């Protein structure tokens, strides 16, 4: 994808993360364990399904139109007949082919993208606490339980309280 | 189709004749194509043409 | 239009003989034919020039369905018209349609050689039918009412269910 | 004859009149008949007598 | 949108910025003060306004065509002409349509996307003389008056002379 | 472009870079060097012709059809042969339009992503030895030879040899 998480510095998905989309695995002195993150789960979600909604919206109804199979040769006037319903056919079709090839693409990058701004919003909490290894983890550089990585994943983690203790260690 | 249009091959105006029982995907017709026959019409001719050609 | 609402009309047709049938349309055990046309033939031994008319009073426009008979061979076209070549005129105020039967064979149909060939003829409000023949007119009994909408037609031998 | 360089629209008519005894007072004729053509192209129309709406 | 800075790590826009699209607000010794970037603002405004004259170039002239309403009832001409005007109506409204969302949604995305290139931007004059706070906003760990704050606007901000005194102050 | 590496913060393309569409260029202790990055050229080379592919794709075959051109005025029947005609290649020609302007958009951003994505992979291999000069040059903070450098652009640079030796020079 554009941001290079999905299929990129994430080196594979997590088969295990079955409730959520986008999440946290962690290892700390209590152990490890895994939660998904539900306001970029939810994220991605809403977009796939408006947009989903708006492609699905909305049919045209119609009624009395042209015969498009015919029992004789006539010459002329069938042959447009036939032509311009060929024409329509192949120009829904078209649509239908563009339609869907920009919207995967649409929908994978902006996956990717949700990736890439869930990891962003978790470095820009640790500040200077911890350091990106690269391939989608933190190295947190301080004593971290169970209520410290939850502190985090809930978007509370307090940076000043460890700055000192990780500073120390990661230098 | 030379000096012969579709409809001249079809109707078998002789300079045309050469052209009996032939087939093709593309029939080409030539601007200097020519009549050399009786003279005639064609109601509809352009279906006839189209149908034949088809 | 989306319905085949008909609505007969008392038209008058002096002179000739009405409700002509066939035993290649049978109604029951007897001869019989299209209900809504009436086929008219001669009476004793004449069949006067017809010239009829139907004002449209209402407000919406008016089907009419009718015509033309086409006989196998001049005994029978004289036979049933007295006039060697007949002709049916059917025209409103701001159309018109004349049609001349043409004698001969066609390929032989439950039991018929002969033709019937079919024409339609609208009048709006405030226009007036008018038909004028002298033989192998196959007359409306009246009118379809036209209606506008989203109705349509399909073929399918899709069994229907609830 | 059109000899000038450009395409000639004629506009020409057809009388149906209302009765036997209007067509051969006017034409003499009991049945007419009106033929214009070009080159590669014919109408030929035949009148029709009877009554239409006044 | 897909960048996550514009209603994302930016809390919310500016009511107040009036004269600019982008650009930055500070507080330091001297008190506080605003100012809007021109050069973002600038790259954001000149596609938009191309993307629009891109819309809205040469109409195409049309003449004589076909009829498209109809007096009386004529059968299976006259179906084909309203045949193919209604369908000609109804990809024309597709295209309108799409033309719109794809747009619209690319509106969204580059403007997104200049928030954040300005926002990169000056974290990298920074250099390690300032902390992303993660709300659009920088600690800057040295004294740093109303000359310097528009140093780092104007693009001329020189991170060697403060980082002696700014990593004192982080570390 | 969307991510601003392509003309953004790299001011500039090489001219120079014949054997690649991205790569690196260094100076240290044992001169100056080119490389191509394998990886990201392939992966916006594989993408321009993924999407050029399927833009080559599969004309349509017709064959009897219309006719397009009338030796005689006709009327009616003419105008609405000439009309379809006419919509559906103002129609196609719409869609010839867009669908390049789409994909050039396209082509042009995911382009300038790919710059963006070999840049933080970049970063994130030096952890903290090196420093982004913001100009798509990183500063690295410690005695880098030849095998070094290769190293990095081979993906297999072992941050923490030199993190001693880099720190200190950063921040010391
Ligand atoms: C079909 O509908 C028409 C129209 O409603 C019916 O014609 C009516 O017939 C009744 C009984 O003779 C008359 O009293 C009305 O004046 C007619 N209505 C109109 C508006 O003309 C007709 O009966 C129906 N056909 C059949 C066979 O049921
Ligand atoms: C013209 O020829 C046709 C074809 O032979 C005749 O149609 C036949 O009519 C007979 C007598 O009723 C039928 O038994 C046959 O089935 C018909 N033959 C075919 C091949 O259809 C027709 O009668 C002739 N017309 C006249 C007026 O003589
Ligand atoms: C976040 O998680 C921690 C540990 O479970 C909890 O103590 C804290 O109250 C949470 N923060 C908020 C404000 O919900
Ligand atoms: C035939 O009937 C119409 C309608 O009443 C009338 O106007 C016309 O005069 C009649 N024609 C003749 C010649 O009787
Ligand atoms: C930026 O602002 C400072 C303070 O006014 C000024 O001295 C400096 O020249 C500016 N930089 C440039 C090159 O515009
Ligand atoms: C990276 O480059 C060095 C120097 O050429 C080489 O020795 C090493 O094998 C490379 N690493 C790998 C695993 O390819």
């Amino acid at each position: 994808g554009l941001f290079g998480a999905i299929a990129g510095f994430i080196e594979n998905g997590w088969e295990g993360m079955i409730d959520g989309w986008y999440g946290f695995r962690h290892q700390n002195s209590e152990g490890t364990g895994q939660a998904a993150d539900l306001k970029s789960t939810q994220a991605a979600i809403d977009q796939i399904n408006g947009k989903l909604n708006r492609v699905i919206e909305k049919t045209n109804e119609k009624f009395h139109q042209i015969e498009k199979e015919f029992s004789e040769v006539e010459g002329r006037i069938q042959d447009l007949e036939k032509y311009v319903e060929d024409t329509k056919i192949d120009l829904w079709s078209y649509n239908a082919e563009l339609l869907v090839a920009l919207e995967n693409q649409h929908t994978i990058d902006l996956t990717d993208s949700e990736m890439n701004k869930l990891f962003e919003k978790t470095g820009r909490q640790l500040r200077e606490n911890a350091e990106d290894m690269g391939n989608g983890c933190f190295k947190i550089y301080h004593k971290c339980d169970n209520a410290c990585i939850e502190s985090i994943r809930n978007g509370t983690y307090d940076h000043d309280v460890y700055r000192d203790e990780a500073l120390n260690n990661r230098f | 189709g030379i000096d012969c249009t579709l409809i001249d091959a079809l109707l078998g105006d002789p300079h045309c004749d050469v052209f009996q029982n032939e087939t093709w995907d593309l029939f080409v017709e030539r601007s200097k194509a020519f009549s050399n026959c009786y003279p005639y019409d064609v109601p509809d001719y352009a279906s006839l043409r189209s149908l034949v050609a088809s | 239009s989306g319905t085949l609402e008909f609505i007969t009309e008392g038209f008058t047709w002096t002179g000739v003989t009405q409700n002509g049938g066939s035993n290649a349309c049978k109604r029951g055990p007897g001869s019989g034919f299209f209900s809504r046309l009436n086929w008219l033939t001669k009476s004793g031994s004449t069949y006067p020039v017809l010239n009829v008319t139907m004002p449209n009073n209402d407000n919406f426009d008016k089907l009419y369905i009718w015509g033309v008979h086409h006989p196998s061979t001049n005994q029978e076209q004289t036979s049933l018209y007295v006039q060697a070549s007949g002709r049916v005129t059917v025209s409103t105020r701001r159309s018109q349609q004349t049609i001349i039967p043409n004698i001969g064979s066609r390929p032989w149909v439950r039991g018929l050689s002969s033709r019937i060939s079919i024409y339609w003829t609208i009048v709006k409000p405030g226009d007036v039918l008018v038909i004028n023949s002298n033989g192998n007119l196959i007359a409306p009994r009246g009118y379809f009412k036209m209606r506008t909408g989203k109705s349509s037609i399909m073929r399918s031998d899709a069994p229907i269910d609830t």
